[PDB]
This record gives structure tokens, C-alpha cells and sequence, in this order.
């Protein structure tokens, strides 16, 4: 199932329009840019996520652009301040077809922990959200872990090869969930190991 | 249609459509390299996952290039900010025109040479210039008027670098100035023509430790030109070092070929480590580099070059 | 600038430029994700569950 | 001479299909994916820039014919070049070239 | 309870010291050795997710005490990263902090004295760098850091 | 092959053209840019001249043209930021204070 942004539109995808965007999509997501964008904390996981020790590279995501108008996706990485709430609106804005985003941490996921009269509650009360990370802040390989689950959001939705011909909408798959889909090994774990050990 | 000149013709043509099409590959693959051997550098194992030992990378960089969205400013000039990007990438490639790959396969065998490769560099700087005036951006265009300055700075002495060369071999021609390296290879008397010449060449591809960005406003292939244009200048400095300094396609056991592309590969390699390892000098003290340490060197290595070549043409 | 000054820099940057080779020359350190699992300590504070006793039912 | 027109028509095609890959590149680039006050120091550094270029035509003019030339050649350059770094040493004293304030 | 949560201390110490140095080192124009900072302070972290369960924020300190005790193996991650740390900071100090390019940028720039520090509310290592020898662990020692060498 | 004649009228046409543009036009610049085109266009007339009798005095005579056009462009320039630094205005018709 797949929703539309210009409801719920069943998949459209002739075979040789089919391998073409199949084409478009595997040259999408082997080479996302993100955006330096540093709010707080989790920009420190970011950056960390950047370094020698977990070689974000390997994904081909390490290209790092200073300027929103040559980045595919935007992380927000941190806390979604009253102040920094038109800039982040502005950047995200700045940015061209196709742009996705990555929610990291629990800031920029709902606000977190600050429930406070200088925090927006989530960015995703004024820019859409592709992928969600918990965590406070999310370790590096868990930020890899959500860059191969845009990939595989990527993979799968439909945009159009070009502005002359063809539907101009774009079209998202309705993914199943990752909670439902690993509820079957997640309930089976019996036995962990003591914490008063290394 | 079959007679010995025709064919000569479409076997040339091919030969230099061959040599434009590798030159272009190998400048993109070797920006990927440039990815691959910082990660080495840094102890990384950089883009190795997107096809057999990360070679389709690039594939998917082009790509997402090409299906970028097209934007230009409303208020930006059209004309030169889509021409900016075009010199960008031909100035480099004709300067590679001039470059012999190997005896019997050659491009143009002009009387000039390496003439030709200075009037690219001054297409070069018309480039960045127009990059960064057709932006509409202050800041771009002050950023471009320094990168502007710092390359006449050091296009002022890129010639006088290659001058003590060509005057041991007596000809601007390149075949010529490979051919007098016969016996010693050209960096062992122009060392310091090898090194200024290697400076000049590095601060004219923009390329680390020499690069309010005239950069920001370009997006989709315009950008992907840029990176593709300023890659085959540094696969043409590369070149144009080997052919001058150290012997061209001369070599003892190998195919000339092997022995032109291995030095090539050597100082692409050095050109990335010159990226991964120096800090970068401040703007005032590059401009001083160039102009008060640069010029006058390859000034006196042009006399001294004079002086022993008349001492030894007895 | 003085002479010692340039023939100092330029020994700082041939020992950056013979530093970082070797640096090329090491071993390396990167953690092969998703390939090589994250090693995690027992007491690490990730995704929360609800356990059970011994006797099998729920804990809470 | 057949090898030299070949290798002429070998530069045409270089450059005609050099400058039409970059047009269609710019091209396929635009077609595809849908859509939704300085100082006067630049001056003084291209003036430079444009005089030394000169001098160095004129230098380049002569490193090509240096043996036939003779040692009159030689003397001459020494000259040429000992004014050069006069000129230059004048430009780098005063603060011409200078800059940092 | 003071030993443990001065260990704590010292621990984040090097890792902020670190990213501090690497980040400058980066901002002067030399990129490389952030990421091999950025490896010691995976070390770093590893010793931290094995004492407290997080690595940045470990929320471990309780009023009265400690939220765990010591994990047995402790001492051996603490041991590996003490024979791990000082080459590492020789060799940095040795590629960038000696390095003459990163001096001419870093010397002389935004320098002032021990009154300006004073009358600014200006501490940490700005203002011993003034001469001022004003250390809180010291003048008024706390945590049982009267204890320590 | 290529006659001397055709050559002469290019160089001719160049420089009338040049001289027009310094003419006509009262902003400073397109008056130098005139005169930078007809200094251009008698070194091309020149370097005819010389390829018609196959001598390398053309392109000697050439070489001096052009070091005069650069020297010449870089005090037209400056004489030009001086004016602009201090009349704010580029109009060629405003530096008329000496008269009669
Ligand atoms: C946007 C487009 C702008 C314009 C771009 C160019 C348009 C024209 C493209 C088609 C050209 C067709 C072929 C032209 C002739 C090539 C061969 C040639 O030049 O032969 C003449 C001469 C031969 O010398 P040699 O080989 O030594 O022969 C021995 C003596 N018989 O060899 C020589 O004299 C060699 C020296 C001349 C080489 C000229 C190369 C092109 C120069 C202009 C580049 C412009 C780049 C784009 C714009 C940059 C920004 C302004
Ligand atoms: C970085 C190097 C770029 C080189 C660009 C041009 C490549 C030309 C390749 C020519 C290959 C044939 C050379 C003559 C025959 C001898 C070798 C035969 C096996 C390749
Ligand atoms: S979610 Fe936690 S780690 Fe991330 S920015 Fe907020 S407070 Fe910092």
C-alpha cells in the first residue's frame, strides 16, 4: 500500500519505465548527502557516526554538504528550539525534490524530556518525518541502522523521471512497521546476561 | 572507401575519442578513489559497499546528479551561471589535450604545447570568476575574487616553473621534451621547477591546501560538473608532471603505457595525501608564498638552466 | 618570512606528510556494521522489556 | 602528410565531442528529476598578475632558442630577469604585495 | 563512593579535552586526527557504557551514591585504555599541535591578561593561562580530591 | 593562399568598430574596452602584415603592442577605481571642469 503527496493509491508500476525507476531509486539511496546540521547532542552522535571508528562511508553518506540546496536528507539531530524552529523551517525549505528526513533522538522525535515553554514538541509539527530514531542520544549505529531503513523507504516509493512526461505525484509506500516486524524474535529473548559483569 | 589515409583518420579519431572517454572515467573514478584512499589515510575502508569493492558509487552519485531538480535563482544571470560550470570542466580537458600517453598514440603533436595547457588555466579562472559573479551572493562573490587572486598568484610563475624544461629541450613541444628525458629523467635538474611547478599546479585546481563559498547556490549536475571538471584537472597536473618531470612514457621493462599510468597513479595518490595530511595556510601567507618565494626561484632556476646549457654546448 | 622559519614549516609538513602515511600503513579500526554486531555491555541501557519469574508468569 | 591532418582532425573531434558531452550533460542534467566593498589589493594583484605575464612572454620567447642564442642571449636575459627582480623587490619592500595589515 | 565518581570525572575529562582538541585542530584546516580522537574516545565510551549503561549522558550519580556498583572487569577496560591513551596523544600532539601552521593561526590571536580574566568571571584554562593558579579541586578541594597526586 | 588584403579589412573593420565604441559610449569602461579593441586590432593588422612576408618582425612588434595594451589597461584601471573611489559615478561627461 502506498500513500500520495502532490489517500491511499495501490502501486502503479510497461517493464522498461519499471527498471528505470528501479534504477532511479538504487541511484537514490546508494548516494544520500546529508546535511551538516548541528542542533545539539545527537549532532554529536552524528558527527560521531561521521568518524573512523564507524566509517559512515561505507554507506556512501559521508559526502557531507555545507549547503542545503546539494543535501538529499536532512538529520535534525537535537532539540527543536522555539528560536531554531524557522531555521531548521527555512533550511528545509532551502532544499529541492527529493529531500527526506531523519528524526534522531528523543528531541527531535516529540521533544524528549523537555516539555518546556521553549521547545517545540517534535519536528514533525512543521516538516514531515521519514524515519524515527529513540534513544537520548541514539548510538552511531543505530543513526546507520535508520540510514539503511530511508534506503529501504527509498527503494520502494515512486517519483517521477521528469517533468515532461508522466505523474507529477510522489508516492510513498505505507511500510509495515519495524516493532511488528520483529515482535516475533523480540518476545522469543529468554535469558540476558547479569549486569554486575563486563 | 578503403585507402590507407581514410582509415589513419578514423583510427586517430578513435584514439582520441578513446583517450577524451578514459579521461573522464578515470578523473570520476578517481574521485571516488580520492574517497576511498582518504578513508585509507584515515583508517577507514571509505565507499566499499555499493557494488564489487564500491566501484558503482559513482554510478549512483551520477544518478542522484541527474535526477536532482534543476534549480536556478530567479534573480541570478542564466547564461553565465550555466557557462561557469562548462569552462570549469573543458579548460582542464583540452589542457589534458596536449598530453602524449604513449609513442603512437597522441592527441595533437602541436608546436606549442604547453602554451596551450597556460591559456586552460586562464580559461580556469574565468570559470571561477564567473561561478562566483553569476551567483548573486556578496559573499560568493568576494570568496570568488580571493580564489580569483590566489590563482593569478600562482599562474604568475606556473609558466616560469615549466620554463627551465623546455629550455633543456630546446622545443615547446611535448614529444620533444620527453624525448631529451631519454637519459635523466627532468627531475633531477629541475627539482625546484619540479616543486614549483607542482605548487602552481595544485593552487590552480583549487585542490587542498589551497580551496562565503562560490559553491553554495550550484545544485543537481551543475555541481557534478564542477566535481567531474576539477577531478580531470587534477588527472591533467598529474599528467602534465609525468611528461615533464619524470619521463613520460619512458621506461625500462614495461609497456610505456604501464610506466606513464603508474606515475600518473603515484601522483594522484600524492595529490591525496597533500589533502589528507597538510593544514591549511591562511589566505595572506598563500599570496606571499606565491609572489615573494615562488617567482623568484623559478627565476634563477631559468638562468641557471641557461647558464649550464650554454656551458655544456661547447 | 625568515629562512628557519620556511625550513621549519617545511619540515612540519614533510613529518605531517610521513605521519599520516603511516598512518596509512596501521591496522584498522572500524566496526564493520551491520556486519559485525555492536558489542554491548549487560548493564546498557537500550530497548526496554517487561520479564517474567521463573515460574513463568509476568513480573509486574 | 597524412599523420598531420589526422592529427588535426583528431583535435576537432576532441574538442567538438569535449564541448557537446558537457552541453549534454548540462542537458540530461535539466531535463530529468521532477520539480517542485572590496579593496583595491584584488586590483593591485591582477595588475601584477597581467605585467609579470608580460615578462614572462618575454621569457617564455626566449627559453625556446636559448643555445642559438649565444651567451649575448644570456647577458641580455640576466638583465631582463635582474630588472624583473628589482621590480619585484621594490613591490615586496613598500608593501604592494603585503596583504595583512 | 568520592573515588569512584572522581574516575567518573576524570574519564569524561579526557573525552571532552579530546573532542575540545580535535575539534580545534579540525577548525584550523587539519581534519585528519578528529577521526583517531573520535577512536579514543570509542575507548572511552566503552569503559563508560560498561560502568554506567550509556555513553554520554550515563545519569549514574545518586544522591548519596552511585546507581550500580563497579562491574567486575572494570579495571581491566580501565587498564587497556591507560596503555592505549598516551601514544595517541603523542602522536597528535606530534602531526598537528606542532605543526607550524596550526601555531601561526592559534598564536596571538584574542589574548588578554589576568585582569581581564578577573573582571570578565573568566575560568577553566583561560584564566590559569592568565597566571592565575585558581583551581576549584584544590583551593576548595571536594569529592576527596585532596587524595589524589 | 589567404590574401593580405582580407586580413587588412578585418583589422580595419576591428578597429573602426573599437573606435565607435570609445566614441559613442560615455562610461569609462566600455571606453577602454574601445580602446583595448583598436590596440587589438592593429596588432592583428601587424601580425598580417609579418605572415604576408614571412617575417617574425609582425609577431616582434606584436609582442610590444600587447605589453602596451597590458600596461596601458592596468593605468586606464586604475584611473578608473580612482574615479569611481572618488566621484562615486563612472560618467565620462563629468570630468569636464577644464574648458575654454
Ligand atoms: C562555448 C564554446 C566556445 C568555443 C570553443 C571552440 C569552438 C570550436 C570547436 C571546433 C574546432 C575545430 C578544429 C580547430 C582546428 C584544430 C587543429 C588546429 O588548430 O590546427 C592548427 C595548428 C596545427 O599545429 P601543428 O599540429 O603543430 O601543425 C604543424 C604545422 N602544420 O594547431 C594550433 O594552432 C593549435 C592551437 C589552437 C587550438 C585552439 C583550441 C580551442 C581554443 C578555444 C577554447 C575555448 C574553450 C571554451 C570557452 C572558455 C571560456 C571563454
Ligand atoms: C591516468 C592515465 C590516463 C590515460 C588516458 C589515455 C589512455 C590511453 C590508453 C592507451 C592504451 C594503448 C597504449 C599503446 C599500446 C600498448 C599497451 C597495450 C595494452 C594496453
Ligand atoms: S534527545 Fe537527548 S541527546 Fe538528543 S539532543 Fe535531546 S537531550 Fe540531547
Amino acid at each position: 500500500d502506498y500513500t500520495l503527496t502532490r489517500e491511499i493509491v495501490t502501486d502503479p508500476l510497461n517493464v522498461f519505465m519499471g527498471k528505470l525507476n528501479d534504477m532511479v531509486n538504487w541511484g537514490r539511496k546508494n548516494s544520500i548527502w546529508p546535511y551538516n546540521f548541528g542542533l545539539s547532542c545527537c549532532y554529536v552522535e552524528m558527527v560521531t557516526s561521521f568518524t573512523a571508528v564507524h566509517d559512515v562511508a561505507r554507506f556512501g553518506a559521508e559526502v557531507l554538504r555545507a549547503s542545503p540546496r546539494q543535501a538529499d536528507l536532512m538529520v535534525v539531530a537535537g532539540t527543536c528550539f522555539t528560536k531554531m524552529a524557522p531555521v531548521i523551517q527555512r533550511l528545509y525549505d532551502q532544499m529541492l525534490e527529493p529531500k527526506w528526513v531523519i528524526s534522531m533522538g528523543a528531541c527531535a522525535n516529540s521533544g524528549g524530556m523537555y516539555d518546556i515553554y521553549s521547545v517545540v514538541q517534535g519536528v514533525d509539527k512543521f516538516i514531515p518525518v521519514d524515519v524515527y530514531i529513540p534513544g537520548c542520544p541514539p548510538r552511531p549505529e543505530a543513526y546507520m541502522q535508520a540510514l539503511m531503513l530511508l534506503q529501504e523507504s527509498i527503494g520502494k516509493e515512486r517519483r517521477p523521471l521528469s517533468w515532461v512526461v508522466g505523474d507529477q505525484g510522489v508516492y510513498r509506500a505505507n511500510m509495515q512497521s519495524e516493532r511488528e516486524r520483529k515482535r516475533g524474535e523480540r518476545i522469543a529473548v529468554t535469558n540476558l546476561r547479569t549486569p554486575d559483569e563486563i | 572507401w578503403i585507402s590507407p589515409e581514410l582509415i589513419e583518420i578514423l583510427l586517430t579519431i578513435l584514439k582520441a575519442v578513446v583517450i577524451l572517454l578514459v579521461v573522464v572515467t578515470c578523473g570520476a573514478f578517481m574521485s571516488f578513489g580520492e574517497r576511498r584512499l582518504l578513508g585509507l589515510f584515515q583508517n577507514r575502508y571509505g565507499p566499499n559497499r555499493v557494488g564489487w569493492g564500491g566501484s558503482l558509487q559513482l554510478v549512483a552519485d551520477m544518478i542522484k546528479m541527474f535526477f536532482k531538480e534543476d534549480w536556478i535563482p530567479k534573480f541570478s544571470d542564466r547564461v553565465i551561471f550555466t557557462l561557469a560550470p562548462m569552462i570549469a570542466f573543458t579548460s582542464l580537458l583540452l589542457a589534458f589535450a596536449i598530453v602524449p600517453v604513449s609513442p603512437g598514440w597522441v592527441v595533437a603533436d602541436l608546436n606549442i604545447g604547453i602554451l596551450f595547457f597556460l591559456m586552460m588555466a586562464g580559461l580556469a579562472v574565468y570559470a571561477v570568476l564567473f561561478a562566483g559573479w553569476s551567483s548573486n551572493n556578496k559573499y560568493s562573490l568576494l570568496g570568488a575574487m580571493r580564489a580569483s587572486a590566489q590563482t593569478l598568484s600562482y599562474e604568475v610563475f606556473l609558466g616560469l616553473s615549466l620554463m627551465g624544461v623546455v629550455a633543456q629541450a630546446g622545443s615547446f613541444n611535448m614529444t620533444d621534451i620527453v624525448n631529451s628525458q631519454a637519459h635523466v629523467w627532468n627531475v633531477i635538474p629541475q627539482f625546484f621547477g619540479f616543486i614549483t611547478f607542482a605548487i602552481a599546479g595544485v593552487a590552480v585546481c583549487h585542490r587542498h591546501p589551497f580551496d562565503d563559498g562560490y559553491h553554495i547556490e550550484y545544485s543537481g549536475m551543475k555541481f557534478g560538473l564542477f566535481f567531474v571538471g576539477e577531478y580531470i584537472g587534477i588527472v591533467t597536473i598529474s599528467a602534465l608532471m609525468v611528461t615533464l618531470f619524470f619521463g613520460g612514457w619512458q621506461g625500462p621493462l614495461l609497456p610505456p603505457f604501464i610506466w606513464f599510468a603508474l606515475k600518473t597513479a603515484f601522483f594522484m595518490m600524492m595529490f591525496i595525501l597533500i589533502r589528507a595530511s597538510l593544514p591549511r595556510p591562511r589566505y595572506d601567507q598563500v599570496m606571499s608564498f606565491g609572489w615573494k618565494i615562488c617567482l623568484p626561484l623559478t627565476l634563477i632556476n631559468l638562468l641557471v638552466t641557461a647558464a649550464v646549457i650554454l656551458w655544456q654546448a661547447q | 618570512m625568515t629562512l628557519k622559519e620556511l625550513l621549519v614549516g617545511f619540515g612540519t609538513q614533510v613529518r605531517s606528510i610521513w605521519m599520516i602515511g603511516l598512518h596509512a600503513f596501521a591496522k584498522r579500526e572500524t566496526r564493520m556494521y551491520p556486519e559485525e554486531p555492536v558489542y554491548l555491555p549487560p548493564r546498557y541501557r537500550g530497548r526496554i522489556v517487561l520479564t517474567r519469574d521463573p515460574d513463568g508468569e509476568e513480573r509486574c | 602528410s597524412t599523420e598531420v591532418i589526422a592529427h588535426h582532425w583528431a583535435f576537432a573531434i576532441f574538442l567538438i565531442v569535449a564541448i557537446g558531452l558537457c552541453c549534454l550533460m548540462l542537458v540530461g542534467g535539466w531535463f530529468l528529476g521532477g520539480r517542485a566593498r572590496l579593496s583595491a589589493k584584488f586590483y593591485l594583484v591582477a595588475m601584477f598578475f597581467v605585467i609579470f605575464d608580460v615578462e614572462a612572454l618575454y621569457l617564455f620567447a626566449w627559453s625556446t632558442s636559448i643555445r642559438e642564442s649565444g651567451w649575448v642571449g644570456f647577458v641580455e636575459a640576466a638583465i631582463f630577469i635582474f630588472v624583473l627582480l628589482a621590480g619585484l623587490v621594490y613591490l615586496v619592500r613598500i608593501g604592494a604585495l603585503d596583504w595583512t595589515p | 563512593v568520592n573515588v569512584i565518581r572522581v574516575m567518573l570525572s576524570e574519564l569524561f575529562r579526557i573525552n571532552s579535552h579530546l573532542l575540545y582538541i580535535s575539534t580545534f585542530i579540525q577548525d584550523v584546516g587539519a581534519m585528519t586526527p578528529v577521526f583517531f580522537a573520535f577512536t579514543d574516545r570509542q575507548k572511552i565510551y566503552d569503559l563508560v557504557e560498561a560502568i554506567t549503561g550509556f555513553r554520554m549522558h550515563p545519569a549514574w550519580f545518586r544522591i548519596g551514591g552511585v546507581a550500580h556498583d563497579l562491574p567486575r572487569g572494570w579495571d581491566r577496560l580501565l587498564r587497556e585504555f591507560l596503555d592505549w591513551m598516551p601514544k595517541r596523544l603523542a602522536s597528535y600532539e606530534k602531526a598537528a599541535l606542532q605543526n607550524t601552521i596550526l601555531k601561526g593561526r592559534s598564536q596571538g590571536v584574542a589574548a588578554y591578561g589576568a585582569k581581564e580574566a578577573l573582571e570578565w568571571g573568566t575560568t577553566g584554562a583561560g584564566l590559569r593561562a592568565t597566571g592565575i593558579d585558581f583551581d576549584v579541586r584544590k583551593a576548595r578541594p571536594y569529592s576527596g580530591y585532596e587524595n589524589f597526586d | 593562399m589567404i590574401p593580405l588584403q582580407h586580413g587588412l579589412i578585418l583589422a580595419a573593420i576591428l578597429f573602426v568598430l573599437g573606435l565607435t565604441g570609445l566614441v559613442i559610449r560615455r562610461n569609462l569602461l566600455f571606453m577602454l574596452i574601445g580602446l583595448e579593441i583598436m590596440i587589438n586590432a592593429s596588432a592583428l593588422a601587424f601580425v598580417v602584415a609579418g605572415s604576408y612576408w614571412g617575417q617574425t618582425d609582425g609577431q616582434v612588434m606584436y609582442i610590444l603592442a600587447i605589453s602596451l595594451a597590458a600596461a596601458e589597461a592596468s593605468i586606464g584601471l586604475a584611473l578608473l577605481l580612482q574615479l569611481h573611489r572618488r566621484r562615486q559615478n563612472l560618467n565620462i561627461d563629468s570630468v569636464s571642469e577644464m574648458r575654454g
